[PDB]
């Protein structure tokens, strides 16, 4: 439609920002979670997208809980004055509010909360993009029509 | 003052609640569509039309089938969860 | 095919966990904001646009005052939950 | 193609649950200001084209049987659906007058197989309530 003046973020900056994907495909046995087959395509699919539009991306193998916390912890530490806005992309098993780590489960708001205004002062008034592939419960929608 | 939660943008492959669909030999359905959508439109679409455009590909476009009559049919609609306060282009 | 989940939008005043900001003499400020924004866009732009400068204005223009420490310049997002599966004009 | 369709005889209907005075049972408060935004949100709505009816102070049976009978009708002439709910909230939740009524039973009655006249319409919940105690405190 129509770019009116100043109701966009501006995106003047020297790079659109970082990208951070977090493809988690196998998973220890105790957590009684399977293989997720297909992951890579979608890894591989999405990091060339982002690249195209401009985002520097890092794509992250089978981290572990602990891992997905200190990679995402690290990242909102950056420098990220220089960046037009920040993305990541969690493809993983999930339940409700909760994402699956190799060994285990972390809540999906404790990653996201290292990027608020107060603790990433950098990404202040910058979009903050999170993209979950993730199940978030059991139940099958059946449709209509 | 800004809020702390401000400017985060969710993009779920599905709604609270349900199940995401993945093909072991296609990717999840979410993510082709997502892909295809940005690879076409990413850099003149506004971030939610691009997700509304894929919120209706998933919702369409797919339908599972597996043995089991349990997840035989199945639809999907992935969800949207916005705290943005602008219009996101990634370009100009 | 569509799905049963499909084609829904919330609108909330502010985001999960928080606290909804309202003046006894002019209202919330999520209503204010709306009303504003709709009683002069309703008609020309898409949904999400205008709850997007709902969020902005919301987040900027309003900061409380009150006596006890604890709710002094405190600030305030909405959130919008998006499940729509084409864009939204009010007319036409 | 890439919007829904307006072209109908009625843009829908717009349901405004305005709660103000709870029961003390509740221990909730007066809502004051609350009629200020109901009445704004009336002209609003009304203004775009909504066939608006606001309800006060009602009680979680009440609210549910508004919504239900709401997605019992027929919105085969109408674009959209649209409903407002002002009052006391908590987590996943609404407040009636006599109580707590959570939130997803008030909208399911209009998900796809249960409301097939508004079948691929939109239809938008506007909540303003609360949702926890947490405070924003900003920054910059």
């Amino acid at each position: 439609r129509d770019r009116v003046p100043t109701y966009q973020y501006n995106m003047n900056f020297e790079k659109l920002g970082k990208c951070i994907i977090i493809n988690n495909k196998n998973f220890d046995k105790v957590t009684g979670m399977g293989v997720r087959n297909g992951t890579d395509k979608d890894a591989e699919a999405l990091f060339k997208c982002f690249r195209s539009l401009g985002f520097d991306v890092i794509v992250y193998n089978d981290c572990s809980c602990a891992k997905m916390q200190d990679l995402l912890k690290k990242a909102s530490e950056e420098d990220h004055t220089n960046a037009a806005c920040f993305a990541c992309i969690l493809l993983s098993h999930g339940e409700e509010n909760v994402i699956y780590g190799k060994d285990g489960v972390t809540p999906i708001k404790d990653l996201t909360a290292h990027f608020r205004g107060d603790r990433c002062k950098t990404l202040l008034e910058k979009p903050k993009l999170f993209f979950i592939q993730a199940c978030r419960g059991t139940e099958l929608d059946d449709g209509i029509q | 003052k800004i809020p702390v939660e401000a400017d985060f943008l969710f993009a779920y492959s599905t709604v609270p609640g349900y199940y995401s669909w993945r093909s072991p030999g296609r990717g999840s359905w979410f993510v082709q569509a997502l892909c295809s959508i940005l690879e076409e439109h990413g850099k003149d679409l506004e971030i939610m039309q691009i997700l509304t455009r894929v919120n209706d590909r998933v919702a369409r476009h797919f339908e599972s089938q597996s043995d089991d009559p349990h997840f035989h049919e199945k639809k999907q609609i992935p969800c949207v969860v916005s705290m943005l306060t602008k219009e996101l282009y990634f370009s100009q």
